[PDB]
RNA sequence: ACGAGACUCUGGCAUGCUAACUAGUUACGCGACCCCGGUCGGCGUAACUUCUUAGAGGGACAAGUGGCGUUCAGCCACCCGAGAUUGAGCAAUAACAGGUCUGUGAUGCCCUUAGAUGUCCGGGGCUGCACGCGCGCUACACUGACUGGCUCAGCGUGUGCCUACCCUACGCCGGCAGGCGCGGGUAACCCGUUGAACCCCAUUCGUGAUGGGGAUCGGGGAUUGCAAUUAUUC
């Protein structure tokens, strides 16, 4: 029944149903407009996305 | 404080120097001929050298400057 | 550093009464508080008593409002 | 028809101030005269401008402190609005000169500020500023009014009546007048 | 005929009063109802300065119809008091003699500067690390 | 001339509730005793006959703006929910008190049913309002 | 035909060229259009901590991206819309044709 | 098309696909 | 009227307390244990005695209308989500509970918690706080 | 107009080191850093660790 | 030469310019009510940008006046004026054995690698309690608590990629927490004219650990989720 077990808990919520798409770390996730990154790749990769810094 | 750096008074002393018989004692209107005599990018350093030039102009028509 | 602990009476006896009837329409500042804190007495059974003695004739009022009312004596002459 | 701004209902003229010292800072003759204690504001902004602020402004935006009561002008107002009308109902005279009068004899002459190291106790007398007089004969008497208004079936309209009323006659059964004859006796006691 | 009419704004902090002078009999109403029946009542004083200020008969040749919109109470009501008294002042200005606009300007200045200048101050933007503009939050030590 | 905007509406509402108890045709509902009219309120209204009041407070916002349902009359009357330790919030008011405040309004032929959502004024309500204005009117002048 | 043109980018001094190339285009082709109509801008804030790890002050970023719209109205049948939307774009700015 | 995200997620996504 | 009335009685024994007039009535019942400022509103509601009155100066009929009104709820109209005890455990209907009966009923539902020895009962024999909450700073005065 | 070149590691030893090589004009503030000066972060990947590349 | 300044964003104004049925104003007609006029965010169409929205430009520079100053750099006050010091962003050389190997398919060395320190499932712990400390929330009341009425905003967000989970008007049922049918919005279009709170008006309360304060504790009823006991939330 190892193939009924493998990955028989739900994961269709939680924080560990969600991961970053570049480093895949489910600490700090930004769901917001769904970057869906975690906070540093964000800050890494924020300028040619098209965010700056103004205000 | 309002203290001009020295890129303002180089820039209104060169143009006091280079551009002398086209100035006056109006802001407005040195401020006009240095608008087109030069290229000044932004707007208050224009209005800071016009200011300056005219500053000049009054101390010209006293005595002569040592600049 | 006297305690004098407080018992404000909460209905009229016979004798509170008429030294209110004798006394109050007497005074030139009649506020719900200061006849409250002359005559011993608690603060709703004072509003009581000069809503009677408003509707009795014998109270001029002068100012109305949710925190306090303002009442004063009527001229001698 | 603007004849004279009353003030509610109260005459801004025929008021006198005492204190020569005073003529500049009791901002109520003539010119400071309006139909209300509330305006917009900008007096705080330079460095003498809050002198031109009319006396019954000052002491609505002095009343209200402690924490609970910040912001709320228009309690204030209608507190200030409900003492005059006790003072003059009382007393039967003006609102504003009693007012008046309960700001010059509230108001402390000679103060004296701490000298020394940071621990010591040690005093020197100077004589005070008439701005500053008149911030603390307002700061006195509101938070005179403010303690004696305080866990008591008195309401804060008539405490505040009562306070310019013993004010007004250096009675010295109010908080103001006792705490500026305490400043005047630390002061005189070492010159 | 032609018709006389004006349109002039007042602000305070976010709060937009517009005021309309056209001819007709003298009636002052702000949102539909008079200047009367507005809250807080504690302020009735200052919506009526303008008119107690300049009398009954200037206002007896228009009528005034403000609608607002934004803001609390009180910027609201320096607002319409502020556009009353600039679009009594724009209305003389424009059709009457300016003369006349003048002994109306200067007792309006000469009285409060706001009847008829706004007053130019905004709130102050939060930063971070306090609870406010310029607050901090409490430091601790050891 | 008279409408119901030119004089205060504190006296409006007494007075339009007095005339809504002095009509006797309301349909007052069965659990008016006991009942509570927000989750954040804490006890009972003090007058046993507020019914009156909320009705005359409902059609006056009704004639102020039309096409206001159930939720928009929610919205109205809700107020400050002090949950004790917690920080303070804002909560609406109950669903049932209006529906039945609606429905005794529509029952009565003051109140019809606004085209696509949420009620408005009869006619003859607007007529109602009107001369309880110029009674009001009347008396206070 | 109401033929609407909806143009949104990021920049803004590319998206006013090609609205002036566009207009220009409408007023020397000689029929009805209406003006460039702006509709208010949509900022997307995203407000992050600077350290990856918890040490150091508290201090934030603050990121912002402007978006800015404009629609301008024509009358004309399509074949001539999309000959005048197909001239002279511009990479940073997007077009979208549609008919009401 | 059905599903047209809105204008917000269509920057996002055309920023994520660039980077 | 305003006078104070003949036979004024002072305190009050309503389930052998003590219960003072000078009170209003729709509060002086609530120092009653197991009626509340709520509870008290719906049983001088359902019967007809005005609210603004004082405690000290109503007669005995009403006194014993709103006694049995309390001790007898459910028959005089009052719903059964307005009751302190319902669906019990032991004989399973609404019933609202009084002062002293509230303390057994209490006192045995702890004690039932204690026989079958669940973590409720558990944390209440030990005293401790029992709704699951932090224990680590809060709970200072416990002991000393 | 100018340009530095930055090199941070391990260089020659246990204990990391940075060497700067600074000449002509570099301006550091404002908003014409933005669009005057061009930043390039790389990582080299040695036998001994991990040497970074800041050139401006 | 760098740093400062200079620069960028935002706020404060222009009845002048450019255009708005996804924003309005003013006239006109229809419709409803009152006593000849007033009200309508009721309905519709003749101009316009006064409100709103956002683009180019303008405006402030110590410019004018009077004093102080080598009469130089500058300072003070005043008049006209929406402003005569708005708030932030960026931010030099040299280093700290500062924090992060637990953000990374960034990584050297060392350890382990099938009875695993990889991975997966089930249960538990991260909350546990004689005590100490820090950031905080609510209060100690009558400038107040409760109960009704009246009335006023701006930043935002919103149907998702493997990804299932959006914001809600309206109608019915139930005190309430909630449940069921119907429609809208991929958005200045719908929630929404975001009927927010503090305030304002009017009763009840009366200095009493009291109608302040709501800790602790018992019973019942709903929603999320595969699962709530160590009480999820209400």
């Amino acid at each position: 029944g190892h193939q009924q077990l493998y990955w028989s808990h739900p994961r269709k919520f939680g924080q560990g149903s969600r991961s970053c798409r570049v480093c895949s770390n489910r600490h700090g996730l930004i769901r917001k407009y769904g970057l869906n990154m975690c906070r540093q790749c964000f800050r890494q990769y924020a300028k040619d996305i098209g965010f700056i810094k103004l205000d | 404080g309002r203290v001009r750096t020295k890129t303002v008074k180089k820039a209104a002393r060169v143009i006091i120097e280079k551009y002398y018989t086209r100035l006056g004692n109006d802001f407005h209107t040195n401020k006009r001929v240095c608008e087109e005599i030069a290229i000044i990018p932004s707007k208050k350093l224009r209005n800071k050298i016009a200011g300056y030039v005219t500053h000049l102009m009054k101390r010209i028509q006293r005595g002569p400057v040592r600049g | 550093k006297v305690r004098d602990k407080l018992n404000n009476l909460v209905l009229f006896d016979k004798a509170t009464y008429d030294k209110l009837c004798k006394e109050v329409p007497n005074y030139k500042l009649i506020t719900p508080a200061v006849v409250s804190e002359r005559l011993k007495i608690r603060g709703s059974l004072a509003r009581a008593a000069l809503q009677e003695l408003l509707s009795k004739g014998l109270i001029k009022l002068v100012s109305k409002h949710r925190a306090q009312v303002i009442y004063t004596r009527n001229t001698k002459g | 028809t603007p004849d004279i701004k009353l003030f509610g209902k109260w005459s801004t003229d025929d008021v006198q101030i005492n204190d020569i010292s005073l003529q500049d800072y009791i901002a109520v003759k003539e010119k400071y005269a309006k139909y209300l204690p509330h305006s917009a504001g900008r007096y705080a902004a330079k460095r003498f401008r809050k002198a031109q602020c009319p006396i019954v402004e000052r002491l609505t935006n002095s009343m209200m402190m402690h924490g609970r009561n910040n912001g709320k002008k228009l309690m204030t107002v209608r507190i200030v609005k409900h003492a005059f009308e006790i003072i003059h109902l009382l007393t039967g005279e003006n609102p504003l000169q009693v007012l008046v009068n309960a700001i010059i004899n509230s108001g402390p002459r000679e103060d004296s500020t701490r000298i020394g190291r940071a621990g010591t106790v040690r005093r020197q007398a100077v004589d005070v500023s008439p701005l500053r007089r008149v911030n603390q004969a307002i700061w006195l008497l509101c938070t005179g009014a403010r303690e004696a208004a305080f866990r008591n079936i008195k309401t804060i309209a008539e405490c505040l009546a009562d306070e310019l009323i013993n004010a007004a006659k250096g009675s010295s059964n109010s908080y103001a007048i006792k705490k500026k004859d305490e400043l005047e006796r630390v002061a005189k006691s070492n010159r | 005929g032609p018709l006389q009419s004006v349109q002039v704004f007042g602000r305070k902090k976010t709060a937009t009063a517009v005021a309309h002078c056209k001819r007709g009999n003298g009636l002052i109403k702000v949102n539909g109802r008079p200047l009367e029946m507005i809250e807080p009542r504690t302020l009735q004083y200052k919506l009526l300065e303008p008119v107690l200020l300049l009398g009954k008969e200037r206002f007896a040749g228009v009528d005034i119809r403000v609608r607002v919109k934004g803001g609390g109470h009180v910027a609201q009501i320096y607002a319409i008091r502020q556009s009353i008294s600039k679009a009594l002042v724009a209305y003389y200005q424009k059709y009457v003699d300016e003369a006349s606009k003048k002994e109306i300007k200067d007792i309006l200045i000469q009285y409060d500067r706001t009847l008829l200048v706004a007053d130019p101050r905004r709130c102050e933007s939060k930063k971070f690390g306090g609870p406010g503009a310029r607050a901090r939050y409490q430091k601790s030590y050891r | 001339g008279v409408t119901v905007k030119d004089v205060n509406q504190q006296e409006f509402v007494r007075a339009l509730a007095a005339f809504l108890k002095k009509s006797g045709k309301l349909k007052v509902p069965e659990w008016v005793d006991t009942v509570k009219l927000a989750k954040h309120k804490e006890l009972a209204p003090y007058d046993e006959n507020w019914f009156y009041t909320r009705a005359a407070s409902t059609a006056r916002h009704l004639y102020l703006r039309g096409g206001a349902g159930v939720g928009s009359m929610t919205k109205i009357y809700g107020g400050r929910q002090r949950n004790g330790v917690m920080p303070s919030h804002f909560s609406r008011g109950s669903k049932s008190v209006a529906r039945r405040v609606l429905q005794a309004l529509e029952g009565l032929k003051m109140v019809e049913k606004d085209q696509d959502w949420g009620r408005k004024l009869t006619p003859q309500g607007q007529r109602d309002l009107d001369r309880i204005a110029g009674q009001v009117a009347a008396a206070k002048k | 035909h109401r033929i609407r043109i909806t143009l949104t980018s990021r920049n803004v001094k590319s998206l006013e060229k090609v609205c002036a190339d566009l207009i220009r285009g409408a007023k020397e082709k000689n029929l009805k259009v209406k003006g460039p109509v702006r509709m208010p801008t949509k900022t997307l804030r995203i407000t992050t901590r600077k350290t990856p790890c918890g040490e150091g002050s508290k201090t934030w970023d603050r990121f912002q991206m402007r978006i800015h719209k404009r629609l301008i109205d024509l009358h004309s049948p399509s074949e001539i819309v999309k000959q005048i939307t197909s001239i002279s774009i511009e990479p940073g700015v997007e077009v979208e044709v549609t008919i009401a | 098309m059905a599903v047209q995200i809105s204008k917000k997620r269509k920057f996002v996504a055309d920023g994520i696909f660039k980077a | 009227s305003l006078v104070i009335p003949e036979k004024f009685q002072h305190i009050l024994r309503v389930l052998n307390t003590n219960i003072d007039g000078r009170r209003k009535i729709a509060f002086a019942i609530t120092a009653i244990k197991g009626v509340g400022r709520r509870y008290a509103h719906v049983v001088l509601r359902k019967a007809d005695i005005d609210l603004t009155k004082r405690a000290g100066e109503l007669t005995e009929d009403e006194v014993e209308r709103v006694i049995t009104i309390m001790q007898n709820p459910r028959q005089y109209k009052i719903p059964d989500w307005f009751l302190n005890r319902q669906k019990d455990v032991k004989d399973g209907k609404y019933s609202q509970v009084l002062a002293n009966g509230l303390d057994n009923k209490l006192r045995e539902d702890l004690e039932r918690l204690k026989k079958i020895r669940a973590h409720r009962g558990l944390r209440h024999f030990w005293g401790l706080r029992v709704r699951g909450q932090h224990t680590k700073t809060t709970g200072r005065r416990g002991r000393t | 107009k100018g340009c530095e070149v930055v090199v941070s590691g391990k260089l020659r030893g246990q204990r990391a080191k940075s060497m700067k090589f600074v000449d002509g004009l570099m301006i550091h503030s404002g908003d014409p850093v933005n669009y005057y000066v061009d930043t390039a972060v790389r990582h080299v990947l040695l036998r001994q660790g991990v040497l970074g590349i800041k050139v401006k």
